[PDB]
């Protein structure tokens, strides 16, 4: 799971459940950043329309 | 009272997946979000050439 | 419900693309007007209507 998230094969040492959460946090945000910037560019878009 | 339950309980919350769903869906699920976040970076990358 | 998605996927393509072609064809009419108002009427005319 971590791997999954991290993608990078930075063999990190020592894997914490607390980084676990991070990481799949970091996620979640990342799709929720990358929805909100589309909207943004959705809207500047319509502007550039009307 | 199971001693992980409450770090996945964490990770289940944290990645949107209901806490009904079997275990064994949590990777699949991750990875179906990560191709969410590529088809979205490449959706905005399509849409900020053509504006 | 997966092929309402698979549908609202197929709908979300199509409407990228009239989005995509919508401003050109605006475009391409300002373009029209704007050779009409400024070579025709406020040149061509205009010496005309003097004469």
């Amino acid at each position: 799971l971590y791997q999954l998230l991290d993608g990078d094969n930075t063999q990190k040492l020592f894997r914490t459940y607390d980084g676990l959460e991070s990481v799949a946090q970091k996620l979640s945000q990342d799709i929720a950043s990358m929805r909100d910037q589309l909207e943004v560019s959705e809207q500047e878009h319509s502007l550039l329309l009307s | 009272h199971a001693p992980y339950y409450g770090i996945f309980k964490g990770i289940y919350e944290s990645v949107r997946l209901p806490l009904y769903k079997a275990p064994e869906s949590v990777l699949s699920h991750v990875a179906d979000m990560k191709k969410q976040l590529f088809f979205l970076r490449s959706q905005l990358s399509s849409r900020s050439e053509a504006i | 419900l997966q092929n309402e998605q698979e549908k609202h996927q197929e709908m979300r393509a199509l409407l990228e693309k009239q989005q995509e072609i919508y401003p050109h064809v605006l475009l391409r009419c300002l373009s029209l007007l704007r050779q009409a108002a400024s070579e025709l009427r406020l040149r061509a005319q205009s010496d005309i209507d003097r004469i």
